[PDB]
């Protein structure tokens, strides 16, 4: 049960920490693809 | 064997037999539930048959199958149905699973019930069976009798019923543990719970569990209180204190306090303790000037200088006309911050020639820095450069105005208001740049001291000074006004600010408003979101811009992932870089409390097509670890210290150096390079006064206040935030925008002082308490735990850590009640044996104070 | 982003005044290399700081 | 660019003026602003879409041959490309996608019409 | 020697010591690797007299000697914990008929290994360090019974075992409590294939596949293997084969290809029969009968014609071999199917043929059963024709179209749906170096 409460809990941060990224990517994806153009 | 015989038995009559069926079936369900899995509808009908008793058998039987079906709420429900067929102490993994499986389900319900009601658990809404079994497991957790186990559950179980009782029951004051078990969850609670109220509920009871006082830890309660910001508690304490009344007990509590409660909050207790009757020492601890003294005393003592190298920098160029010549106006101030020295100031009198009216102004502001914490002289220091003593430049004359409160922030309100009067004097008129600066420099220093002090006038008088639309003056207004209402502030300003923002026509005047918004949107979090959204909704950076800071000052420290997440994509997506950059920067605030992944985080943005990204990176990262480690985080930035744009690395220089004070020398070897790289750059003529600037600054950063002072926010010493610690950065954030800024950075400057002090009025008996650390007071600029006597513990370098491998000697006259509280700056060996040896020591305080 | 920046990077470089290939005729102690530009005549001219 | 070559002091540059003889390019720092208003009216660049879009360039099939042949030609280029697997770019597994990927979409958009 | 024997196991335990401090991937795959190299040393003369002495000492080590049963005498709580368990792993290894014959001795030992201090705390800790095969691989042998009076009672130790595996199926909590599992099923499956009727396999289905990744494709195929045989008399053919098609495709087996994959292939061969497809055994000429195909070929050989007698003759001939593989149940059907197959072919190629000329094939065979027999055939489609006896005209359809329909584009869609196979997989593995290179 417990030290997880300490331990376990902290890892949804990672869950989140994971989560953010694709977002950045999709942007970045688009970012290239829009930047890619004038190139 | 096979249950078709049982599936035979199923609908076969004689509930007796069917009893027997179930029973018999039940024993062999384990294998044949599969076969049985089909008859569950009948089994369900069975459980629907009250006529036949055992059908909970069928229910639990079904539950078993349901496990073997993966059906759990099914199983749980029919485990719930059983209660009899089921027992917790029946041990099957399945049971112990559905045992578990039940437990969880409670929480969300409870959470969803906690959602609506916070006494929900006191009520029936949750299946009692669950809640029962839940608490019966809590019982089992109580029987586990390591109740953290129970706690984290009941934490999410949201039952203080559980918690408090389990506490009080188990309160035997495990003396310190029943204190700490609280803290274990309490400190955890700080980290855990969404709803602070829940946790706020904790902090009170805890305090009261502690107010049971088999001498509870007060600093515990302090931050607890400080997190609650509840005067009564402190007063209750103070009473309870006055009941217990002891100098060191009061002092340390006030030392707890003076380290902790907001300037704003604090004045309540001040007023309170005043009205309470009191110990004036406490009221004198409310000065904190003793520290300012001690700090200066420390500084003046413990300053480590090498202005020669600084001179070497100052001699490395006079140029950019002012702009680089400006940097050194500051880096010197760093080393001299609070240390009150003209060392180089005289070294160039032709300095002023190369100073520019703003640098002339700026150089003037550089003083209050140098004199910071000198609660008289600094004014007298500015006196010659005060208005009416004229100056060479009105802006020089203006610099004092701002430069003043640098020392007096929070304490110069009068002079401030006085200046405000002078402001108010020139407020509605006098568009003279000279006046404007005079206004502005005052319009600077006003909110400076007035920061955290809510005076509409501050806001107001500026509001028109603002509205007077001097990009010079009204800019500072856009700040001081915020500084005034920095806090939740008022929405009407917000309207008006936001109004003025779009309304008022100027870049910066419009801009800085965002700050004041962010200022007066502070900790508000969910509050400003609208304006945030509005700021988000801004076509312009400036609103969006500040929104990040707003979200920061809202969510700074504690991560709101979503906020962050918003902030990210917002930054990520947005057109304007500096938005991103700043937004990126603003991250490290809501991200402050965990610097941890920030490198891993900014690692994403360590790479970018865009410098500003990679610019924005450096700070937020350099912020979170400023008072921290992670060469990792550092070394991330070293290529970015080479990122082609000096401006980029200029940050990275600074950004790292923000981390890197006190950390140097084979503790951290690379500092030399870093310092060299500065010097490298600083020597490099083709490195910019972007680079050299930041370098010289970043250098002097590492060197600020005689390099012996530190940079702290959300201070683990207290555990508590310092808004002021924040501000200087945020202030300085825009600079190459508005150069006359950084002096704000002096805020987080923090002493490493270790000085005997007393748990009484201070004979300053000094001793080096000598418990060994691998020696990083010996790792530090030229120009682990052995539990062995450390060499020398008295002031200088120390470290928060190198503090904490050292411990006191009991053998001196004076002893702390807190068993080496662990914080160099806070000092205060508590006074056990006065009017005796342990001699006497004094300070410039003791001189004048 | 590897590409992205990198791709973008070239665009910068895709903007040039130029790089004159030139015929160094000689130097002097002046640290102005005495150089005939290929089509042009000689110009005694400072060098790249790295050369 | 915009020059105006002299300062007050500076952002206050300073010296060469009082030392006299200020000459240089000396740009200023440009910017500009308009609005989201014309932005629309701008981005209005590219009745309308329906008339402008789907349906207005649903013309494909006219080229199906090419649309084939274009796709057809992709094929050859690649056996080629793949082959080299047996250095630097033209690489055996590069233009492959960028080639067979350009005729994939443009060929799917037409389906919207039918 | 025994030293080197021990030395190897020292390395094993040394690699067990890897896992001991949180490091399986090494250990397990090493243990996996070790399992193969285990054949080398083998035995247990001084390996154990030196093992039971090298490690430490525990009651169970004593009760283990009851399995050892010998005499040495001679002279000569942490490290000796899971090693001992990991050696209990090797204990099972000592049971292979490697270092054993009658594991019915070891049967109880297995339990007495399995059940005590084991099958206890191991959920995520032991990572399939259980080998329930090598658990049961023991019992697998003894199920040569016959003799046992099955088992005990009937046969409860296996029923127990099933329930014990069931007792794991609980323990399959999917805490990662998986890998070994559906062997349990596979056992139970083959237990069905021993006696039971699989269909609770549907429940076994209903649970899971051996989720997921780290399971041996072997089992994962062996999964399919029986799982094929589900559809066998479940009379799904493709999926059955698809299993095979997902079994032999990439199951990794050469040594075990030998007797064991033949089995697969056998049913696999049996598949196309189910569909009457008769691929060219022209390959199944090879690595086959010898001991597997050729009756299938004979079947095919028959099924090529599907000449009931000549068909039956094979069966008549090979029934026991069929019976040996219990593919006998099959083919009893495809008999007339191929008859109907021929009926369809080089025959329906007129828009008819008559009643009687198509009845001629039945005038070759039967009459006005034709009606049935043709309806029997038409019933299934599997042909497309009509008749009118009122016409006496057995009217044999086109089967003629173009790709005007979405039929191709179905396959395109089929292809489309696959567009994510390797495409989405590329991302499935994109990680590994890319992510581990960060490390």
């Amino acid at each position: 049960y417990f030290k997880l409460k300490k331990l376990e809990k902290e890892y949804e941060l990672l869950t989140l920490q994971e989560d953010y990224i694709k977002d950045e990517q999709r942007h970045l994806k688009r970012e290239l693809k829009r930047a890619q153009e004038e190139v | 064997t096979t249950a078709a015989p049982l599936l035979a038995l199923l609908r076969e009559n004689q509930d007796s037999v069917k009893t027997y069926a179930l029973e018999s079936i039940n024993n062999v369900v384990d294998q044949l539930w599969s076969e049985i899995s089909n008859e569950l509808p009948d089994i369900e009908a069975l459980y629907d048959d009250d006529t036949f008793s055992d059908r909970e058998m069928a229910a639990l039987i079904a539950s078993k199958v349901y496990y073997n079906l993966g059906e759990y709420e099914s199983a749980v429900k029919y485990a719930l149905a059983a209660k009899d067929r089921f027992d917790i102490d029946e041990k099957s993994q399945f049971v112990e699973t559905i045992v578990s499986k039940s437990i969880e389900m409670y929480v969300q319900e409870a959470s969803k019930q906690y959602t609506k009601d916070e006494q929900f658990y006191t009520k029936d809404i949750i299946d009692p069976k669950l809640t029962s079994i839940f608490e019966r497991m809590i019982e089992k957790c109580l029987k586990a009798s390591e109740l953290k186990l129970a706690l984290g559950i009941a934490l999410e179980g949201y039952r203080l019923d559980i918690i408090e009782s389990a506490l009080k029951s188990k309160l035997d004051q495990s003396t310190s543990e029943n204190v700490k078990i609280i803290n274990y969850l309490l400190t955890l609670a700080i980290t855990t719970v969404t709803n602070s109220k829940f946790r706020s509920s904790i902090l009170r009871k805890s305090f009261d569990f502690l107010m049971n006082m088999p001498n509870c830890d007060y600093l515990t309660l302090n931050k607890v209180v400080v997190n609650l910001n509840d005067a009564g508690l402190a007063l209750q304490l103070f009473k309870k204190l006055k009941e217990e009344n002891d100098e060191g007990l009061s002092a340390q509590i006030a030392f707890d306090l003076v380290s902790s409660a907001s300037q704003q909050l604090l004045e309540i207790l001040v007023t309170e303790l005043t009205a309470q009757g009191y110990d004036p020492a406490l009221l004198n601890i409310l000065s904190g000037l003793p520290t300012c003294d001690y700090y200066n005393t420390f500084l003046l003592n413990n300053k480590n200088i090498d202005i020669g190298l600084l001179n070497k920098s100052k001699s490395s160029l006079d140029g950019k006309f002012s702009l680089f010549h400006t940097a050194v106006s500051v880096a010197n101030g760093f080393m001299h911050a609070g240390t009150t020295d003209n060392s180089f100031i005289k070294a160039n009198l032709p300095w002023l020639g190369k100073a520019q009216n703003w640098a002339k102004f700026t150089a003037t502001a550089s003083l209050g820095v140098i004199h910071k914490g000198n609660l008289l002289e600094g004014k007298k220091v500015m006196a010659p450069y005060l208005p009416g003593s004229r100056a060479s430049s009105r802006f020089i004359k203006g610099g004092s105005l701002y430069g003043l409160g640098l020392i007096y922030a929070g304490f110069g309100r009068d002079t401030t208001d006085y200046l405000k009067n002078i402001i108010v004097e020139n407020s509605g008129t006098s568009g003279d740049e000279d006046v404007d600066v005079l206004l502005h420099g005052a319009s600077l220093g006003i909110g400076l001291a007035a920061m955290g002090s809510a005076n509409i006038e501050v806001y107001e008088a500026l509001k028109e000074v603002l509205y007077n639309d001097s990009a010079t003056s009204g800019e500072a207004a856009a700040l001081g006004m915020g500084l005034c209402m920095l806090g939740t502030g008022k929405p009407e300003a917000i309207h008006d600010m936001f109004t003025y923002s779009q309304e008022t026509q100027h870049g910066n005047i419009t801009r800085g408003l965002a700050v004041g918004l962010a200022l007066i949107n502070y900790g508000r979090q969910e509050l400003a979101d609208d304006l945030i959204t509005k700021m988000l909704a801004s076509d312009e950076s400036l609103l969006r811009y500040g929104g990040a800071f707003t979200i920061a000052l809202a969510y700074a420290g504690t991560g709101n992932n979503s906020a962050v997440k918003r902030l990210l994509h917002v930054a990520v997506s947005d057109s304007n870089d500096d938005v991103r950059r700043a937004a990126v920067i603003a991250l490290g605030f809501v991200l402050l409390r965990d610097y941890t992944t920030v490198p891993r985080i900014v690692q994403l943005l360590s790479k970018s097509h865009n410098a500003h990204v990679r610019c924005g990176t450096a700070f937020a990262l350099g912020i979170a670890c400023a008072g921290k480690g992670l060469q990792s985080a550092i070394d991330v930035l070293d290529p970015l210290t080479k990122d082609p744009v000096d401006f980029v690395r200029q940050a990275a220089m600074i950004a790292l150096s923000m981390i890197l004070i006190q950390q140097t020398e084979k503790l951290n070897p690379q500092v030399a390079d870093i310092n060299k790289n500065f010097l490298s750059v600083i020597t490099n003529k083709h490195q910019e006064g972007l680079a050299k600037f930041g370098a010289c600054v970043a250098q002097g950063i590492m060197n600020a206040g005689g390099r012996n002072v530190t940079i702290q926010l959300e201070n683990a010493d207290t555990g508590t935030l310092d808004t002021k610690s924040v501000v200087g950065l945020v202030m300085f954030s825009q600079f190459w925008y508005w150069f006359p800024l950084a002096h704000f950075l002096s805020l987080s400057f923090t002493p490493t002082t270790v000085i005997g002090i007393r748990g009484s009025d201070q004979a300053i008996p000094k001793f080096q308490m000598n418990c060994y650390a691998k020696e990083d007071a010996f790792s530090y600029p030229r120009m682990k735990y052995s539990s062995k006597p450390y060499k020398v513990d008295n002031m200088t370098r120390i470290l928060p850590q190198q503090s904490r491998y050292i411990s006191f000697i009991k053998d001196d006259r004076f002893v702390p009640v807190r068993k080496f509280k662990g914080n160099n700056g806070v000092v205060v060996l508590r006074d056990r044996e006065p009017k005796e040896p342990v001699a006497l020591i004094e300070t410039v305080r003791q001189m004048k104070d | 982003n590897d590409k992205v920046r990198f791709i973008k990077d070239e665009l910068r470089l895709l903007q040039e005044p130029g790089s004159y290939v030139g015929e160094v005729i000689k130097i002097v102690s002046d640290k102005k290399v005495l150089v005939k530009v290929q089509p042009e005549g000689k110009y005694i001219v400072d060098v790249a700081k790295d050369i | 660019d915009a020059f105006r070559l002299i300062d007050t002091g500076a952002l206050i540059n300073i010296q060469a003026l009082i030392h006299g003889l200020n000459r240089h390019y000396y740009s200023l720092n440009i910017d500009y602003h308009k609005t989201a208003k014309e932005t629309k009216m701008l981005m209005n660049l590219h009745y309308e879409e329906k008339e402008e879009s789907n349906l207005a360039a649903t013309k494909s099939m006219v080229k199906i041959a090419e649309q084939y042949s274009k796709r057809i030609e992709e094929e050859k280029e690649l056996t080629e490309e793949e082959l080299k697997t047996r250095v630097g770019r033209q690489d055996p597994k590069k233009h492959l996608s960028e080639t067979a990927d350009e005729t994939l979409e443009n060929n799917i958009v037409s389906v919207l019409t039918a | 020697m025994a030293s080197t024997a021990v030395m190897m196991d020292v390395d094993s335990s040394g690699v067990n010591d890897l896992h001991h401090s949180e490091k399986k991937y090494a250990e397990e795959d090493q243990v996996q690797e070790l399992l193969k190299v285990l054949n080398e040393i083998s035995k247990t003369t001084l390996t154990l007299d030196p093992r039971y002495i090298w490690r430490s000492l525990k009651d169970l080590s004593s009760l283990r000697n009851q399995e050892l049963l010998n005499a040495e005498t001679l002279c000569f709580k942490t490290i000796e914990v899971t090693a001992e368990i990991n050696c209990f792993m090797h204990l099972l290894v000592q049971l292979f008929l490697w270092d054993s014959k009658e594991l019915e001795q070891l049967v109880e030992f297995n339990r007495k290994v399995v059940i005590p201090n084991l099958l206890c705390y191991y959920n995520l800790r032991s990572l399939n360090l259980i080998n329930a095969k090598l658990w049961f691989y023991i019992y697998l042998s003894h199920e040569t019974l016959a003799r046992s009076s099955e088992e005990i009672n009937s046969d409860n130790q296996n029923i127990i075992l099933r329930s014990t595996m069931m007792k794991f199926l609980k323990i399959a909590s999917l805490k990662h409590d998986n890998e070994t599992k559906a062997m349990l099923i596979n056992l139970i499956l083959r237990d069905f294939l021993n006696n039971g009727e699989v269909d609770s396999a549907s429940d076994f289905i209903s649970k899971l596949e051996y989720p997921h990744t780290d399971v041996s494709s072997s089992l994962e195929a062996r999964y399919f293997f029986y799982l094929s045989k589900i559809n066998a008399i479940q009379l799904d053919y493709s999926t059955a084969n698809e299993y095979i098609i997902a079994a032999i495709r990439k199951a990794p087996h050469n040594s075990k290809s030998l007797g064991f994959l033949q089995q697969s292939n056998k049913l696999h061969c049996c598949i196309q029969l189910l569909m009457g497809d008769i691929p060219e055994l022209s390959f199944f000429h090879q690595s086959n009968m010898q001991k597997s195909l050729l009756p299938y070929y004979h079947l095919t050989k028959a099924v090529k014609l599907g000449d009931l007698k000549k068909f039956t003759s094979t069966i008549t001939k090979y029934k026991q071999l069929l019976l040996k593989d219990d593919t006998y149940q099959l083919c009893v059907r495809l008999r007339s199917n191929v008859i109907k197959t021929g009926i369809r072919i080089i025959s329906l190629t007129y828009k008819k043929i008559s009643l009687r000329d198509i009845c001629l094939k039945l005038n070759l065979d039967s009459e006005q059963t034709v009606e049935y027999m043709v309806s029997r055939a038409i019933r299934d489609g599997v042909i497309e024709a009509k008749i009118n006896h009122e016409d006496g005209f057995i009217e044999t359809t086109e089967l003629l179209n173009i790709y005007d329909s979405e039929d191709p584009q179905q396959v395109f869609d089929e292809r489309i749906k696959f567009a994510n196979q390797l495409h989405d997989e590329y991302l499935v593995s994109m990680r590994y170096p890319e992510d581990k290179k960060t490390q």
